[PDB]
């Protein structure tokens, strides 16, 4: 039995899915039909597109399945909820990898392609995906609400495995989502991207001061738009998780949580239009 | 200077009347009755990967298995096309190559370009330069082996030359073109060759007498490519005016034009299949078009490259065509 | 085996092909008596000059020897990092004019099909010989429409403005104009600085920032 | 310019005296070659997989 705002949330989520799966598969298709896009930067961008097409196709239906909340065994609900964390963390670490790649293109520009080879780009992509799998499988490594819900299952008087209404706050402990997901693997990626793009803009503006103000303002608008999309997507949901853990006698509506959830998932809709669509090689591949 | 040009003009008018005189029909109406070849859908059977810059030339060996390729990465690669194995990778002293050739014996390759040098490489010694044929004053645009001992060359200096490789001398020179010579093609019996130039003319040369027997005009712009019909009695040209034309030696005139209104790009390379029925041509529009050489309708398209087709060739046994491209790959089709 | 020979040869291809991909290739184009020769003395058919400056390998190809039409071999240099163009300032009166032929040459290479995205390094030469020859004759012999005081500074900046504004691709390529100096260090240094600016802007265009 | 022009005249002089055949005969000879070799042309009349060396 869905609510009134619950139906609007599922509608915005499937709208986000129908924007995020064709746009990201266009980026992957344009990489495959072109040979000049075999560089290191385009490996990072197709890694972001793989992570975001997995978000648009496998995190949207799992999030709607969690939000509807069917009566479900506990470990079945963990195996539903953990691919959400796996693939969304893959999105964040891919964004940090593109920022480090853009930082190396401006910092060491002459010896860039003898430092960042597609072999080293491939092990960096594998490192980001292995780290995202480690983070998302932590709530199946024994950090989960299972102890609290089994004590309530024993206090209820039922015997055996606890079967619950499968929601995200019921199987994933908020100590994981605040102390380990946000404060380690979401907020230091956001702070590193802010520091890197400040230094990228300083090095760009130092080279362009060696007709130029318009290009410098366009670069600053492009960098600030990228940082604003990451912050608007990932900070509202995690501020609400920090509110839930730190003030428990502290009320917030459920429509506010639904709004924050699809912001997190709609990061992956706006990724092919601010990362790959800004490249001129991608645009002349799109129209052909 | 006055009398000579008027006298020459009479000669031009007389040849035109003579050429028309024996034009009792056109190839198209003679060949209207035969069955059309129909659509040909050649698939890529191999993609030869390993060049790291534009490919400008290739040539099949006479064993129909080995082929040599020349690229602006400074490498001459010999491929075993059956296995995709690289047999040799020859490091070039100058990377600005425009042509390569495989000797019919399999013992030698040749290569050259903007260095104005035709370098001969002995494959049966690693492979080392055995001769650098010097003497052209413009870029080397084409070269073809009569045998291991002798190699005919074409050059941007408007001349062609026959070289004795052992002694290193131009033994016969071929002058008379008034523009850059871009391509040449050896007759099957190797006694004649034809050349194509940027004066929009083709010229038939007799190797041992050393002069031009016949000259074929008709194209509206540069001839980038030329290839003999397999019986040695005709040849085809490819031009920047987006047309191919078939020229007959004994009738001393054009027989057929191969073009489509929706084809506006230049032609870089042409070759006939073994029976002569198919004329395959490489185009600036990234595609290869396969023409029915007898009826001039397009029979098929080979669309597998991301940049200009710069070279192609059909095996001596007719089993395959290779295409080479500026996008750094070679593909084998049949 | 044959696949062992194929893999050893393929290893040498990737090794030597990236070793020759960290080297800046600079096409050198100029007119006759335009000062191409002086530049190659400073920094050290087709002649290729190789020099290493500040751990950067530069390959400079002087293709002026070829007398053949450019349209048949200019596509071999489509991948050059930049084009070094040498202009003789003193040759604005010499011989249909030499500077007008050099401007027509410049406006052909700049607005080529292959050079749309490749920046052009512009070198103006003989500025010392230009200083005496600007008093014996005005620039009205070269440019009739010129209306300026007969001093080196304004006239040089006017000839530089004439050479620059022939760039129809104002968005995609940049012309870097340097008057050649007697100091050997300075001329090579400008080339390194111009190439670095080209490499940085090429890196920025692959991000999507530029 | 005169010396080059005289050289051109001799070439055409040679070319003017040659024997030419009629296009009707010329075109027939080319068609006869194509028909006689049609079965030995693997690109015209494709061969079975096993016979084809590249993809058996
Ligand atoms: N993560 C971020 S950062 C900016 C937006 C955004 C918001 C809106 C909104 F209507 F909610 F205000 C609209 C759009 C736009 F793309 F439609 F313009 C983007 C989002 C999304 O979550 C998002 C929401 C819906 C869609 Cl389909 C695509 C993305
Ligand atoms: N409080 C929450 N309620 C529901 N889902 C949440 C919550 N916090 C995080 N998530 C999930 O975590 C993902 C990001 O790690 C989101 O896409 C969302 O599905």
């Amino acid at each position: 039995s869905i609510s009134a705002f619950q139906a609007a949330y599922i509608g915005i989520e499937v709208l986000i899915a129908l924007v995020s799966v064709p746009g990201n598969v266009l980026v992957i298709w344009a990489v495959k039909v072109n040979q000049a896009l075999r560089d290191a930067t385009f490996c990072f961008i197709v890694s972001l597109a793989v992570a975001d097409v997995a978000v648009g196709a496998l995190v949207i239906p799992l999030a709607i399945l969690i939000n509807i909340g069917p009566q479900t065994y506990f470990h079945t609900c963990l195996m539903v909820a953990c691919p959400v964390l796996i693939l969304t963390q893959s999105s964040i670490l891919a964004l940090l990898a593109i920022a480090v790649d853009r930082y190396l293109r401006v910092k060491i520009p002459l010896r860039y392609k003898m430092v960042v080879t597609p072999r080293r780009a491939a092990v960096a992509i594998a490192g980001c995906w292995i780290l995202s799998f480690v983070v998302g499988l932590t709530p199946m490594f024994g950090w989960n609400n299972l102890s609290a819900v089994e004590r309530a299952w024993a206090a209820n008087g039922s015997m055996g495995e606890p079967v619950i209404k499968c929601e995200f706050e019921k199987v994933i402990s908020m100590e994981y989502m605040v102390y380990f997901n946000f404060f380690v693997w979401v907020l230091p990626p956001l702070l590193l991207m802010v520091l890197i793009y400040l230094e990228v803009f300083y090095l760009i503006r130092k080279q362009l001061n060696k007709k130029y103000y318009g290009k410098e303002l366009k670069i600053a608008k492009s960098l600030a738009l990228i940082l604003f999309l990451f912050a608007l997507s990932w900070l509202p949901l995690h501020i609400l998780n920090c509110i839930t853990l730190f003030c428990p006698s502290c009320h917030k509506p459920s429509i506010l949580t639904y709004i924050a959830i699809f912001l997190t998932h709609g990061n992956s809709a706006m990724n092919p239009i601010v990362y790959a669509f800004r490249i001129q090689k991608f645009r002349v591949t799109f129209l052909k | 200077l006055d009398q000579l040009r008027q006298e020459a003009e009479q000669l031009k008018n007389q040849i035109r009347d003579a050429r028309k005189a024996c034009a009792d029909a056109t190839l198209s109406q003679i060949t209207n009755n035969i069955d059309p070849v129909g659509r040909i859908q050649m698939r890529t059977r191999r993609t030869l990967r390993g060049h790291l810059a534009k490919i400008y030339a290739m040539h099949w060996g006479t064993d129909s298995r080995l082929l040599v390729s020349a690229s602006q990465d400074g490498k001459l690669i010999i491929w075993d096309s059956y296995t995709t194995n690289k047999v040799h990778a020859i490091p070039l002293r100058s990377s600005w190559v425009m042509t390569c050739a495989y000797a019919p014996s399999g013992n030698y390759v040749a290569c050259g370009g903007l260095d104005n040098i035709c370098s001969i490489y002995n494959l049966k010694t690693n492979v080392r330069v055995s001769r650098e044929l010097a003497g052209h004053t413009g870029y080397l645009s084409c070269c073809r082996f009569l045998d291991d001992n002798q190699i005919v060359t074409s050059s941007g200096d408007t001349t062609c030359a026959l070289w004795d490789i052992e002694t290193g001398q131009q033994t016969t020179t071929f002058t008379g073109h008034t523009g850059d010579v871009m391509s040449l093609s050896l007759a099957p019996d190797t006694r004649l060759f034809v050349s194509g130039a940027c004066d929009a003319s083709a010229k038939l040369w007799d190797v041992r007498e050393g002069m031009c027997r016949q000259t074929f005009t008709g194209h509206e712009s540069d001839i980038n490519a030329i290839c003999f019909f397999p019986n040695g009695n005709a040849f085809a040209t490819g031009s920047d005016d987006a047309t191919c034309r078939l020229f007959d030696l004994r009738a001393d005139q054009e027989l057929m034009t191969y073009s489509h209104d929706n084809i506006i790009c230049g032609i870089t390379s042409v070759s006939f299949s073994k029976s002569g029925r198919l004329l395959l041509a490489g185009y600036d529009d990234f595609n290869c078009n396969v023409w029915d050489a007898l009826k001039a309708d397009r029979a098929g398209v080979l669309a597998g490259h991301d940049n200009r087709v710069s070279c192609l060739g059909v095996t001596d046994d007719g089993m395959a065509v290779a295409t080479g491209s500026w996008d750094s790959f070679l593909k084998i089709w049949n | 085996a044959a696949a062992e020979r194929s893999k050893m040869i393929d290893k040498n291809l990737r090794e030597d092909g990236e070793k020759a991909a960290r080297e800046v290739k600079l096409l050198l184009l100029g007119a006759g008596e335009s000062g191409k020769n002086t530049i190659v003395k400073q920094m050290k058919g087709i002649v290729e000059t190789h020099f290493t400056f500040k751990d950067l390998h530069f390959k400079m190809f002087d293709v002026g020897a070829q007398r053949s039409e450019r349209k048949k071999w200019i596509h071999c240099f489509e991948g050059v990092t930049a084009i070094i163009f040498c202009v003789a300032l003193s040759a604005y009166d010499l011989v249909m004019n030499r500077m007008h032929a050099s401007m027509k040459l410049f406006d052909s290479i700049c607005n080529n099909k292959w050079f749309t995205d490749t920046s052009i390094i512009l070198f103006l030469n003989k500025k010392d010989l230009f200083e005496e020859k600007i008093t014996h004759s005005p620039l009205t012999i070269c440019f009739p429409e010129y209306t300026g005081a007969n001093k080196y500074d304004e006239a040089a900046s006017y000839i530089q403005s004439k050479f620059e504004d022939l760039n129809k691709r104002k968005d995609t390529k940049e012309i870097y104009t340097h008057f050649t100096c007697s100091t050997d260090t300075k001329n090579v240094q400008f080339v390194f600085d111009a190439v670095t600016d080209v490499i940085i802007k090429n890196n920025l265009k692959d991000c999507g920032l530029f | 310019s005169i010396a080059q022009a005289r050289k051109l005249v001799e070439q055409l002089k040679m070319e003017a005296n040659i024997d030419r055949i009629k296009v009707s005969k010329a075109a027939a000879d080319l068609m006869a070659y194509c028909e006689a070799h049609a079965k030995e042309d693997p690109l015209l009349t494709p061969v079975p997989a096993s016979e084809n060396p590249f993809r058996e």
